[PDB]
RNA sequence: GAAGCAGAAUUCGGUAAGCGUUGGAUUGUUCACCCACUAAUAGGGAACGUGAGCUGGGUUUAGACCGUCGUGAGACAGGUUA
RNA sequence: AGGGAAGUCGGCAAAAUAGAUCCGUAACUUCGGGAAAAGGAUUGGCUCUAAGGGUUGGGCACGUGCGUGCGGUUAACAACCAACUUAGAACUGGUACGGACAGGGGGAAUCUGACUGUCUAAUUAAAACAUAGCAUUGCGAUGGCCAGAAAGUGGUGUUGACGCAAUGUGAUUUCGUAGCCAAAUGGAUUAACGAGAUUCCCACUGUCCCUAUCUACUAUCUAGCGAAACCACAGCCAAGGGAACGGGCUUGGCAAAAUCAGCGGGGAAAGA
RNA sequence: GGAGACGACGGCGGGGGCCCCGGGCAGAGUUCUCUUUUCUUCUUAACGGUCUAUCACCCUGGAAACAGUUUGUCUGGAGAU
RNA sequence: GAAGCCAGAGGAAACUCUGGUGGAGGCUCGCAGCGGUUCUGACGUGCAAAUCGAUCGUCAAAUCUGAGCAUGGGGGCGAAA
C-alpha cells in the first residue's frame, strides 16, 4: 500500500517507480558521481528490505 | 585538480570545444540542441543550474555563484573576450579566402 | 549416389582428416546446461591400464567453531575457516 | 591507441582517491556515534586593501624629588616599538597551480566476535584466548586453598564475607492493510569496532582483445678469484623381449672430430 | 620534627642554551651586469660578594551596588580588595 | 571534542536554546619504536639454520625497554598454542 511506503520512508509526491528511486537516492544520498541519483542500488535496498520484513505487505486471505 | 590526469587526453574525456560555447552563446539553438543530447534526469541538478561559459552543470545555484568567482570561470571568460579559434581565422591566417562567384 | 529432389532449402548414404571446428553467462555445485556469432561450432588418443611445468576442487598434519555419536580421551553422516 | 573485467576458481596485481579552505552529508544507533559518510566548489604568481598589538606620559595651592588638600575621566590624545596570522580586491601566465615530495578509493548488504588487548620464535593472527558484566559453590580461624621427605616448616596472611578460593557463562538489549495487552517500547533482523569470511554497484585501469617499447641490474664476453649437489657404468630411436618393466639382448632405422648460447620432453634432481 | 623521599598526563608562566633579525670593526668570497653585498670571529667556567626575582606569610582596616581574579572559576567576616 | 565554567535569549522556578571556554577518553589519523597481514614478491647449496622489499596492525596504553632478583624437568611458567 502506497500510505506504508509513506511512513516507511518519509517520502511523498511520485508518480510512478523512477520518481520514486531517484527521490529516495537523493534523499538517502545515494548519488554516483556528479550527483547522479544510484537508481540500481536504490532498487536493490528496496527489493531488500521488501524480502526481509521492513516494508509491512500480506497477502488477504480469501473470503469463505 | 584534475581528476585521473593520466588518461585526460583520450577522447571518452573529451569536453566541449571553445568555439562551440561562442556559438551557444550566440545562437541558443545550437545549446538546445546540445541539451537534448543529454539526458536531463541525470544532469546535476536536473539540468536547472548550468554555466554556458564554462559548459558545466551544479547541483545548486550557490554552487553556480560560487564557481563564477573562481579563476577557471575568469579564464574562460577572459578566453572568450580573445575569441575563440575557428575556420575563418585559419583561412586568414594563410591568406585563403572562399570564392562563391 | 538416391529421395515429389520444380526452384530455394534440405534428408539419407559413399570417397575423403587437405583445411577449419569460436566468443560468453551460470559454483545456494557431480559445474553441466543455456545464449549468440559462424561454413561449422564433430568425436576421440598420445595421462586417467599409478605417478616432479603452472594453478583451482576429490584433499584430509599441526590452530578453531558448529551438528551427530561416546561418560571421556576422542571418533565421525557431516558443515565452515586459515 | 580503441574497448573497459569481455581475463581469471576468484578484480590477484595494478590503476584510480588522497593535503588544505568552503558548501553539504542518509539509513541505523546503546543518542556517545555513524562522519573525513555520500556528493560538489576552489588552490600559482604579482600589486594592494582591511582587521587582529606593546611601552611611556595628565592640572592646581602650599611644605619641599616626594607629602597632602583638591580638581577630571575626550589620554576617545600623542611619541616610540614590534611580529605572525586571517579576510577581501584587481592584474597576470597556463596543457599542469597540495605542479616534485607527501598523501583515505567510495558505497549496498550478509555471516561472525561486543569493543581495546594476547598466543602457536621458524608454514595457521582467527568465530581461538583474555576482558568487563552475570550466575553458582565452599570457608567465621582448633577455618578454606596450598606447599614440603620432615621440621619449634612455609605461603595465602601486613588476610576476615563490599573478603578469599574454585567453577560455568561471557558488553548492552533479549532471555488489524495494521489489533489487544503490558512501565516510549514489544527487541537477537543488536549499534560502534575489525590485516576475520562472502556477494554486488560506481570509479578505475595492459586482467584481457593483443601485444609493443624504454631504463637499471644481471644473464653475455674479458682479467683476477673460484665452490657445491650428484656420480655402478653409461647415455639416438622403432618393434619384440609371457611374469603389462628396459639403457645393455634380438631384428631394424641409422650413424663423422671438437664446440658456444639457450631450453625444460626424458634420465638425474624434493634434508622424497 | 624536617630533609634524604619519590606516580602518570595536560595547558600556562620565568630562566639558560640553540635557532632567527639589525648596526659596527676586521678578514674572506662574488663582481659581463646587479649586489652599502654573502659568509666567518665578536666568548666568559667553577667558586664568591652584592641587588633583585611566582607561592606564601605579617601589619592597618572591615567588604553587597559583592569584589579580586586565571587561557583554564577559584578566593574572601576562618578578614578579601 | 566529555565533565566543569562564562555571557546572551527565554522559562514562576526546575529546565530549554545560542555563542564561547576547557581538554576527558584502555577514542582516532599518523613519524619513531614494537609487531608481523598480503604479494603466483626477492631469496631457495641465501646477506641470513627465518634475511630483504613493498604493503599492513598498533602508537599515551592490557605501550616498549635495560640492569638486579625469583620460579628448575615427577618441575617451572603459561591472556591455554
Amino acid at each position: 500500500k502506497q500510505h506504508h511506503m509513506e511512513r516507511t520512508y518519509e517520502l511523498r509526491g511520485w508518480k510512478d517507480h523512477i520518481e520514486f528511486l531517484e527521490m529516495l537516492a537523493r534523499k538517502s544520498g545515494r548519488l554516483l558521481k556528479g550527483g547522479e541519483p544510484d537508481v540500481d542500488g536504490v532498487a536493490k535496498q528496496v527489493l531488500n528490505d521488501f524480502m526481509r520484513g521492513k516494508i509491512p505487505w500480506f497477502t488477504p486471505a480469501p473470503e469463505p | 585538480g584534475v581528476f585521473a590526469k593520466r588518461t585526460m587526453t583520450k577522447t571518452r574525456r573529451r569536453l566541449r570545444d571553445l568555439d562551440q560555447i561562442e556559438r551557444d552563446l550566440r545562437s541558443p539553438r545550437h545549446l538546445q540542441q546540445y541539451k537534448e543530447t543529454k539526458a536531463a534526469e541525470d544532469l546535476p541538478g536536473l539540468g536547472l543550474y548550468y554555466c554556458i561559459e564554462c559548459a558545466k552543470w551544479f547541483e545548486s545555484e550557490t554552487s553556480l555563484v560560487g564557481h563564477r568567482k573562481g579563476k577557471p570561470h575568469k579564464r574562460r571568460l577572459k578566453q572568450l573576450k580573445e575569441g575563440a579559434y575557428t575556420h575563418e581565422e585559419a583561412m586568414a591566417a594563410i591568406g585563403y579566402r572562399i570564392d562563391n562567384g
